[PDB]
């Protein structure tokens, strides 16, 4: 009995692992939204006909 | 005389029609460089366009 009462604790960390793992993905797809604008930001500044102000 | 005068009044003009030939200040017939590239693909390739000074 003191073994099946025991696994509550259990069940509370993984549900806090969980938790965790969802705030990392959600700041995961805003780092990746982030990293595909500098992309297309670095790629823009690669072309040599660009003025300056542009670049 | 008249003639010579006119010559050089064209060969003027033609100073000026080529060095007012840019865009946003860039130009690839005033000869003020040798080649403008472009992008080609995703990567960065470039689209080169060799310049033709006028």
């Amino acid at each position: 009995s003191a073994t099946a009462g025991s696994m509550n604790a259990v069940k509370d960390s993984l549900q806090r692992g969980q938790s965790t793992i969802d705030v990392a993905l959600a700041a995961g797809d805003t780092i990746t939204d982030l990293l595909g604008k500098m992309k297309e930001k670095a790629l823009a500044a690669s072309d040599t006909s660009l003025n300056t102000a542009s670049f | 005389n008249a003639l010579k005068s006119d010559f050089d009044s064209l060969r003027d003009q033609i100073t000026k029609a080529a060095s007012n030939a840019k865009f946003n200040g860039v130009s690839i017939a005033d000869g003020t460089t040798t080649k403008l590239s472009f992008l080609a693909n995703s990567d960065g390739s470039a689209f080169t366009v060799t310049a033709k000074t006028l």
